[PDB]
RNA sequence: UAUUGUGUUAGCAUGGUUUCGAGAACA
């Protein structure tokens, strides 16, 4: 688990190195959010996303983790192209390079709450 | 001063009628299998590289 | 790399003047042939009227490619057909170092 | 616990002289060679014989009933070396070839068909992929009013279309395509020899 | 150290190195082409199934001794190799 | 802990006599064929014990990754834990495997 | 009527296997499964074997050239390099010759193929946490 | 184109994969 104090520059290891995604949305969606959890999904597995992500009707957030580089087209994708509309762009925290990573598969958090306790919730 | 090759020899033409396959050639196969033998007896890490 | 037939850099200059510089050496060659021998027609209407000059022509061409088919050094299959041999190199080069991520 | 408790050699009998002498009787192992045909031929003769001795079954004499039939109607090879001539080859004796490219062998319009496949390289060959057939329509073909019927009676109705009014002559007995497509070639010759009488 | 490949076409020959043992380093293998090649049996034109058949009585003949020749149908092993001769002259 | 290496089953008397008795009847089949013609040409129904030991219906199915005798497809020619562990290691997508639909 | 949506309904339930137009798969996986283990143990070794000398590697094929050939058709001077040696393996699966112009291994005239020393894209990508079968040499150790 | 023993005590209370039975997923 070697940092990056050992010899990464701009020769060959600019785009070798790994980091967490930043991004926090929130506003309306249609119908329950599940045009935003598809269409995500989708371009997700293209870039071989490791990390989750929550969708819900307003909530949306997650933690998403891959590569440098590979993140960095997700952040102009979730900003502007966007079909649905959306108030604004939230931020947590964020961490650019470190040894191996911490999930395998991409999943998405989804409400599996019995219907009967939906009513006395 | 970093030229290797002085030119290309890329000329549109066939082969030679005869065939490298007559008795003075075999037997020029044998003088040149007696340097290969002679070289591994001096053992100096090639003789199990090879093997 | 004690060796000086290891290293990053004599890997790459064998990579160019041997896959990609001879590779068009032979597709120009090809077509060259092509123009200054040509058939009577198409070469289907060739093959079902065996007729002289035909068979003739298209025989000294096959040599004449053959001859003129320089060998690869990076790739061993020894392709004989020229839109192969072209794809295939570049494949190989973008391998080697072009890419930055999956 | 269980399963493990074992016993002795209890076979050391002077009596016992007959053991451990000899390969054990043949072997499923052995089998893997074919029978000669000396010992094919005398499990025939040892039936036969025993099945006349008394051993009969119910279901036996009906069998032989079915056979009776068959010699009444004339179907059986009763009689009350030889060096034939096989039919195939017998085609090919009799076939006018054409001489070179340019001749015409054929004197009508008829349109060949065949299926071939191509792809990667498969670790196994893809079978039915040898078909060839040729089709013709009986309209253009010029013929007198008695041989156009028999044409359409020698192949029969299946390979005859109503509508359209076309002829469908399918051959596939080889595996390969070169074989197959070659005998098309010479069956639909002789038919025509036959149909002009 | 190693024998040549000089096949028909190309300048590879895998089937070769089997039949002779080099390239496996089958013992057993090696001795059946020295006894077969004596024979008068053209072994390099062999179906794969027909060659480990006779080299299996070769290995099971020598350890135990040529002293169970047994076969089914009242079969010597001197018929097989007279068999095979006929089918591959030389 | 460790999944099996699924290119190489473990040893298995019994799956090895499954396939001894494949060669012993492909040899045979010829033989086959001829006791029948004999015995129908002469119109008698009799017993061919000789095709008890080397009779096609001898050989049964049987799970190449395994050694059990039971639960083996003509497809898949695997049991049910040969398909699970084969699917789940990315193996199938080549060959047009969709866990999608139900 | 929902018709693109049940289109093989007919091919699923009320056809035969040898009366159809699907294809056995199994055949092709035989000889496919097995022949990634071959270049996983064999890779590495083979590479390790070519690097331990490094120096008078090239010696060793000179001389080879001038037994086939005779005359050394690539000779060179002391001041150019000879070749690089590229660590390749056999050929296990038993493919077909067959016809085809545009196939990448019907022109082979050779019993070797080259080797990726890095790949980024590994073909037995796993659904989840479950690792590759016969990737652990070592034994395992529990707490005890 | 077959080739590295054991279809045997010992899994709920130390087990890797899979799974039945009960319970839960909200700001």
């Amino acid at each position: 688990t070697a940092p990056r104090v050992v010899r990464d520059r701009d020769e060959t290891n600019f785009h070798e190195m790994l980091g967490k995604f930043r991004f926090d949305l929130q506003g309306s969606f249609k119908e329950n959010g599940d045009m935003l959890r598809d269409s995500l999904l989708q371009v997700g597995r293209d870039l071989f996303l490791v990390g989750w992500v929550k969708c819900r009707s307003r909530f949306a957030t997650g933690h998403i983790q891959g590569d440098v580089h590979a993140l960095s087209y997700m952040r102009r994708y979730l900003e502007k192209h966007v079909d649905e509309s959306v108030s604004s762009v939230r931020f947590y925290e964020e961490n650019f390079g470190m040894p191996l990573l911490e999930y395998e598969r991409l999943s998405a958090v989804n409400d599996f709450r019995a219907p009967g306790k939906k009513q006395q919730h | 001063i970093q030229q290797p090759v002085v030119l290309r020899v890329d000329i549109g033409l066939g082969d030679r009628e005869p065939v490298q396959d007559t008795t003075a050639f075999r037997k020029k196969q044998e003088q040149s299998r007696r340097t290969l033998q002679a070289a591994l007896d001096h053992d100096e890490r090639l003789a199990r590289y090879h093997g | 790399y004690i060796t000086s037939a290891n290293f990053s850099e004599p890997v790459e200059l064998l990579s160019l003047a041997e896959d990609l510089h001879k590779a068009e050496i032979y597709t120009q060659t090809t077509e060259k042939l092509e123009k200054q021998w040509p058939a009577a027609g198409g070469v289907a209407k060739g093959i079902q009227g065996d007729q002289f000059f035909d068979v003739m022509a298209a025989a000294v061409r096959e040599d004449l490619q053959d001859q003129s088919r320089p060998v690869l050094v990076n790739e061993l299959t020894d392709h004989e057909n020229p839109y192969c041999m072209k794809r295939e190199a570049l494949r190989r080069l973008v391998l080697h170092a072009c890419t930055r991520n999956c | 616990k269980k399963k493990r408790g074992k016993k002795e050699k209890v076979i050391l009998n002077a009596e016992q002289v007959a053991t451990k002498t000899r390969l054990p009787p043949i072997r499923l192992e052995d089998r893997i060679t074919p029978e000669p045909p000396a010992t094919v031929a005398r499990n025939i003769r040892s039936q036969i014989s025993r099945a006349v001795a008394g051993w009969k079954t119910k279901r036996m004499f009906t069998y032989r009933n079915k056979y009776r039939l068959r010699r009444l109607v004339g179907m059986t090879h009763d009689i009350d070396g030889r060096t034939f001539v096989t039919p195939l080859t017998k085609l090919q004796h009799q076939a006018a070839l054409p001489r070179s490219p340019l001749h015409a062998r054929f004197d009508f319009p008829h349109t060949v068909h065949y299926d071939v496949f191509w792809g990667p390289p498969q670790v196994e060959e893809e079978p039915n992929k040898s078909g060839c057939w040729v089709s013709f329509r009986v309209a253009d073909l010029k013929l007198s009013d008695s041989q156009e019927q028999r044409l359409l009676d020698i192949l029969g109705p299946e390979r005859y279309d109503e509508q359209t009014g076309v002829v469908c002559l399918e051959a596939d007995v080889f595996p390969q395509l070169n074989h197959n497509a070659a005998y098309l070639g010479d069956i639909l010759q002789q038919l025509m020899r036959e149909v002009k009488k | 150290p190693e024998a040549p490949q000089p096949p028909a076409g190309l300048h590879w020959s895998w089937w070769e190195l089997y039949v002779k043992g080099v390239n496996p380093e089958y013992p057993p293998r090696q001795r059946m082409f020295a006894f077969l090649t004596a024979q008068g049996v053209d072994v390099l034109e062999m179906e794969i199934r027909e060659i480990e058949d006779v080299t299996r009585w070769l290995e099971m003949s020598n350890v135990y001794g040529e002293k169970f020749p047994r076969f089914p149908y009242d079969v010597t092993f001197q018929d097989k190799i007279e068999a095979l001769k006929e089918k591959y002259p030389l | 802990l460790n999944p099996p290496p699924i290119a190489f089953p473990s040893f298995n008397r019994r799956c090895q006599k499954d396939w001894l008795a494949r060669r012993a009847f492909a040899e045979n089949e010829v033989n086959g064929r001829i006791y029948k013609n004999v015995y129908q040409n002469l119109g008698f129904k009799g017993p061919i014990p000789i095709l008890n030991k080397v009779g096609q219906y001898r050989i049964r199915m049987r799970c190449i990754s395994g050694g059990y005798s039971r639960g083996i497809f003509r497809f898949t020619r695997m049991a049910r834990m040969g398909m699970l562990q084969l699917a789940r290691e990315g193996w199938l997508k080549k060959y047009g495997y969709r866990p999608g639909l139900f | 009527a929902f018709r693109y949506r049940r289109e093989g309904q007919f091919t699923k339930f009320r056809v035969h296997f040898d009366r159809s137009g699907f294809r056995p798969y199994i055949d092709e996986l035989k000889w496919e499964i097995m022949d990634w283990h071959y270049k996983r143990a064999m890779g590495p070794q083979m590479k390790k074997t070519l690097m331990s000398y490094q120096e008078g590697s090239e010696k060793l094929q000179y001389m080879h050239d001038l037994i086939a050939l005779g005359t050394a058709k690539a000779k060179f001077p002391h001041a150019t390099k000879r070749f690089f040696f590229v660590p390749a393996l056999p050929v296990t699966i038993p493919y077909r010759r067959s016809s085809n112009p545009f196939c990448l291994l019907s022109a082979n005239k050779t019993g070797w193929l080259q080797w990726s020393p890095k790949q980024r894209v590994p073909f037995p990508q796993p659904l989840g946490k479950r690792k590759v079968g016969g990737t652990d040499p070592q034994p395992p150790v529990f707490p005890k």
